[PDB]
């Protein structure tokens, strides 16, 4: 929606054109930054075929890689911030009460008398197999 | 001048006629926000509120 | 703006210039999110239904006096919101 | 007049213009085609292409900028604080190409003063890329900080800037490790290169090594062994 | 100009602090000294001259005698007190005063006949252009950047409590208690003298006034301070004194700061420090009470120690009441809090026609100070 | 220690050193016993709060309403006239949502632009 | 903690003062100087120092 | 730069004709008044190939014989502040902290109770020897 709106913006200086390919180039500079990541973050995701925790551990990379560009760390933060509110919740109602459901299978928590689970390993939380033994 | 004098007594006549349990300072005051285009919805509710 | 916001909280409660800070905040806050009005402007559909609410209580001795009042008002040329003012008695009826 | 002011915009834009540029090296400056033409066209093709190189050589380290992050998390970071750098160097070329429509008349001589004050800023950054190709750390921090050790106290700024984005994931890896512990290191791009040996529990057997080469310059030796300890 | 070429002259109660406006410490500040030979002969020490004054009768103490021209912050005689005027101009500063205006200094409680007479010193004799008379309690409280308040003038002459509003003061409230630091330096001799270490040379007692800001310390509650005596605190310090007489803190460190408070140790039934704060102000107008308490300000050179600032405001609390904000001001410095005033003053803007000049002194003579 | 204060103040500001320096403490000085020959805080910021609102920053609003009161609800630590500091910094105070701020900023970059060519054109 | 929430107040009311300023302005306050006067004297500071700052 | 921004601005009236020989010169016997001073102090850095104290020097002598011209003894005296602000800022740390970082032999005292410090003469100051001593 902020990537659209803003061409429209400068189409308002379009009504009074003045801008050149370069003049352009330099709108555009800021927004290959933020698409060229959103591209690369989206070529993996293919690659994959991740869902569910598969997803979020991907994401969960992301946000160690890139520390040290700070702009470009706040899309891929956000971007696993917002994937993890959804994941964590359906965590958090089985906390509260004891509700485990997969509808889609998104958490990793399968359920079967000897109270088996088995997790799996195959989707994991942000963290680590040891927040899934808890 | 004269006819704010005026103006004010009618104000004061159709709030009596109201029943509402506005008097002359209050009233006053409420129109100088109305006149500055408040809002007149939020106003009363400020204003219940105030009387309890 | 702020003085007359201030002075109202005072007048009403009785109470001191410093004395109506909790509400003074209530107020501002209130007014701040919902400061112009948000509906058109238009005097006669106040008129209306400050004349129903007189027929509704039979009170229609006061509502036709009620309309010389009116008349009077506008005649006079002083106000300019006249509909606010109106809206605010009857709310505060 | 107008079309060599043109010509050597788009060299400062990108590379080539009006004639062909292509050539980097084997580079007469520009072909004219001509020579019936002034002589004083010789000095200001020289004055065109000068600027066209400083600026394709902070693009070609941009063209092998883009990875996941692999080989050096320290790489991109430097790579990044030249993007930032690469950035004000365009509001630069779009107020020279303001003069051309109507808002006026141009002379290259102004608008030569114009770029010879972003001259001293990306002639050294051209320098600073210069003195590592690598994208391992701890001597990228090694060399951010060997231009400071340098004169002329108004590239000192310029590279002092670098030295502190380049040092931003650097300083990110120590106070949390001082504090936790955690790590995250597998090109060993800290200082301390952390467990690479194979686990076992302690018995003063070496498992923490700084192996002496990844040592940046803005921390000094007695500082590295107290961090490590 | 007048910005840095308007000389301040604080002349003290007992040490003359000049120099030139524009700094933050006086040039040179000494005790206010001379001495007159008794029989001149072959003299002995520093060169021929009529009189040693000052510094150079500081040096030499024991072959002059010593009279101070400011005494008990008074000028008693006015020939020598020209005489270390003449001094603090020209050899512990140097310029002519006939180009540099003068401000000099007054007591908040010197009679008009006395104030006629310091105005008729300076026109005549050392022939200034222009100069002005200035309270030393209203320069203390401008260093302290307020313009009202009270001062607790405590310095090596009287005891002032001044409260000023608004640049005027009470004329019913300003009390002369006799109370001095030199009465403190004298009554610590007396009770070293119980320890058993007894003066008879008068460099060794000069020493003493030093040590009573230095070594010296103020804590808070000096009657349990006392009683952590009695379980054996660490508090007390020995200065050596290259000779066997030595001068010790440690039983007479607290008493001495607790005589401010009780003048019964130097036997007398007069008022302390809060007492004779808490009295000049239970006589203003009620109104302006108020602004007094919150402007609460130490000045002078009695004092000087680290920890009576919050000494004075855990202990005025306890006099004057409870719905009375007290806040004492304590700058750190605060015996040249007086001549930062005059130096400030002389970088006001709105002083260049509050100037006392010899042209409004030649139309109507020495009153021209009436102002 | 108003004395040291006053002088760390004058240099503060501008973040020939005594010529200067001397100046502006005069400066200082001057204005402040000028000042002084010649409601509570609480309420005075409402009245800024009031102000934010109406203006549309709520959040910011909002915020410093907040810290308002988490200041008058702590004991001072280290702030003796807690009321005095905020007093001070008040009298020294002075879709269609998207592209609002991508209008503000395209007109702010614009607008360097031209100031940055009439420099370039003035200095000739 | 409480230098940090006066520094976000500073910002917010736009009196544009970091911590080392306001350190110098809360240690003023504290020595009972009044707040009008301050305000006034800070705004001739800014003023002047500009003006130096422009010359140069 | 200073130099070439005031040639631009000579041309800003060449872009009407008009100018002649000695239409230019009274820009040109200001600039020339700088740099032939400029061209003086410059042979004696080049082919003395000085650094250190011993530049400051060479700065120090050529400020005090150009007094004749105002012009002329302002720009050398710019010279001089801004090849001593630096030289300057290596002493005052040595005498504030006693600890210096020379990496090209920045200031005459070299490092290496019985810890000689050596003084060379190659970086021989403008400033005194007495208060070099110190």
């Amino acid at each position: 929606k902020e990537y659209m709106i803003l061409i429209s913006q400068l189409e308002h200086l379009q009504r009074q054109g003045l801008l050149s390919l370069q003049k352009l180039w330099f709108y555009i500079q800021p927004t290959l930054r933020t698409m060229e990541v959103l591209a690369s973050i989206a070529t993996s995701l293919n690659k994959g075929e991740c869902f569910g925790g598969a997803t979020l551990s991907l994401l969960h990379d992301r946000t160690f890689g890139y520390t040290g560009d700070s702009q470009a760390q706040e899309l891929c933060l956000y971007l696993t911030k917002a994937a993890s509110a959804p994941y964590f919740d359906i965590l958090e109602r089985w906390i509260y009460r004891g509700i485990i459901n997969d509808p889609y299978s998104e958490f990793m928590v399968e359920e079967h008398w000897d109270q088996r689970y088995t997790i799996v390993q195959q989707q994991i939380p942000s963290f680590l197999q040891k927040v899934a033994d808890k | 001048m004269s006819a704010v004098r005026e103006t004010m007594d009618v104000l004061l006549e159709i709030s009596r006629l109201l029943n509402t349990g506005l008097d002359m300072e209050t009233l006053s005051i409420c129109v100088r926000l109305c006149e500055q285009g408040i809002n007149p919805e939020a106003l009363s509710s400020v204003i219940k509120e105030l009387r309890r | 703006p702020n003085v007359l916001l201030q002075n109202l909280c005072c007048r009403i409660l009785g109470k001191g210039e410093a004395d109506v800070a909790q509400q003074f905040q209530y107020a501002v806050r209130v007014i701040g999110s919902n400061f112009a009005p948000t509906v058109e402007r238009d005097e006669f559909l106040v008129t209306e239904k400050i004349k129903k609410e007189f027929v509704r209580q039979r009170r229609e001795a006061d509502g036709a006096l009620f309309s010389e009042l009116h008349r009077k008002l506008q005649s006079q040329g002083v106000l300019k919101n006249r509909w606010s003012i109106l809206y605010l008695l009857l709310s505060l009826s | 007049e107008t079309s060599l002011v043109r010509d050597l915009l788009y060299v400062f834009q990108g590379i080539d213009g009006k004639f062909v540029k292509m050539c980097n090296s084997e580079n007469c400056y520009k072909v004219d085609g001509k020579v019936a033409v002034s002589k004083s066209l010789k000095d200001i093709t020289s004055k065109l292409s000068e600027l066209g190189w400083l600026h394709n050589k902070i693009k070609k380290y941009t063209d092998q900028r883009s990875l996941d992050r692999a080989f050096g998390l320290v790489g991109q970071s430097f790579c990044a604080a030249l993007h930032q750098e690469l950035k004000e160097y365009y509001r630069l070329l779009s107020v020279l190409h303001s003069q051309l429509q109507v808002e006026s008349s141009l002379t290259l001589r102004r608008l030569l003063v114009w770029t010879f004050d972003p001259k001293i800023r990306l002639k050294t950054l051209a320098a600073l890329v210069d003195h590592c190709q690598g994208r391992k750390g701890g001597e990228l921090a090694s060399a951010v900080h060997a231009y400071t050790k340098t004169g002329d106290p108004y590239m000192r700024s310029l590279v002092q800037h670098i030295l502190g984005l380049v040092a931003y994931p650097i300083l990110n890896f120590l106070y949390r490790w001082i504090y936790d512990g955690e790590l995250e290191d597998t090109y060993h791009e800290f200082f301390v290169a952390s467990d690479p040996v194979v686990k076992t529990d302690r018995l003063w057997h070496d498992k923490y090594s700084l192996r002496k080469s990844m040592i940046p310059s803005f921390m000094t030796m007695d500082q590295s062994r107290k961090v490590l300890l | 100009e007048d910005d840095i070429a308007a000389l301040v002259v604080d002349n003290g109660s007992g040490m003359c602090k000049a120099g030139f406006a524009g700094d933050d410490a006086p040039r040179a500040v000494f005790p206010s000294i001379v001495g007159r030979p008794r029989h001149q002969g072959v003299m002995v020490g520093m060169g021929q001259k009529d009189s040693y004054v000052g510094d150079e009768a500081q040096s030499k103490r024991g072959i002059l005698t010593l009279k101070y021209p400011i005494e008990h912050g008074i000028v008693t005689n006015w020939d020598d007190m020209e005489k270390i005027w003449h001094h603090t101009f020209y050899n512990e500063l140097r310029v002519a005063p006939e180009e540099h205006p003068v401000l000099l200094t007054e007591a908040p409680l010197n009679p008009k006949a006395n104030r006629e007479k310091m105005t008729q010193i300076m026109f005549e004799t050392f022939n200034t252009p222009a100069m002005y008379v200035a309270i030393q309690a209203v320069l203390s409280l401008y260093a302290s950047g307020r313009t009202t308040g009270i001062v607790m003038d405590s310095g090596d002459g009287v005891t002032h409590t001044v409260p000023i509003y608004e640049g005027y003061a009470l004329p019913h409230a300003i009390l002369r208690l006799d109370l001095a630091g030199r009465d403190l330096t004298d009554y610590l001799m007396k009770i070293l003298t119980e320890r058993g270490y007894s003066f008879t040379t008068t460099a060794e007692r000069e020493i003493v006034r030093d040590i009573k800001e230095k070594l010296c310390y103020v804590a808070l509650d000096f009657e349990q301070e006392m009683a952590t005596a009695a379980s054996s605190s660490s508090l007390e310090k020995s200065y050596e004194l290259p000779d066997g007489q030595v001068i010790t803190i440690g039983n007479e460190r607290f008493r001495c700061p607790e005589a401010l408070f009780q003048p019964s140790f130097l036997g007398m039934e007069s008022c302390g420090i809060h007492e004779t704060t808490y009295n000049s102000i239970m006589k203003c107008d009620v109104d302006i009470r108020k602004d007094l308490y919150a402007n609460t300000v130490l000045s002078g050179g009695t004092t000087m120690y680290p920890g009576i600032a919050d000494r004075m405001q855990k202990e005025i609390t306890a006099l004057a009441p409870s719905t009375m904000k007290i806040k004492i001001i304590a700058p750190p410095e605060r015996k040249y809090s007086v001549w930062i005033g005059g130096s400030i003053l002389a970088s006001l803007s709105t002083f260049q026609q509050m100037w006392i000049s010899k042209q409004e002194y030649d139309e109507s003579g020495p009153s021209i100070v009436h102002r | 220690s108003i004395t040291k204060l006053f002088g760390d103040l004058c240099e503060s500001h501008m973040v020939s050193k005594n010529r200067t320096k001397q100046t502006l403490k005069k400066l200082a000085y001057d204005t402040l016993f000028v000042h002084l020959f010649q409601l509570p805080v609480k309420n005075k910021i409402i009245m800024l709060s009031f102000n934010l609102r109406i203006c549309g920053m709520s959040s910011e609003a909002d915020r410093l309403e907040e810290l308002v009161e988490y200041l008058e609800q702590s004991n001072g630590i280290q702030i003796s006239d807690l009321h005095a500091v905020l007093e001070l910094l008040v009298e020294l105070s002075g879709v269609q949502v998207f592209e609002a701020d991508l209008g503000t900023t395209v007109a702010y970059q614009e607008l360097e632009i031209s100031t940055t060519i009439q420099r370039t054109l003035q200095i000739m």
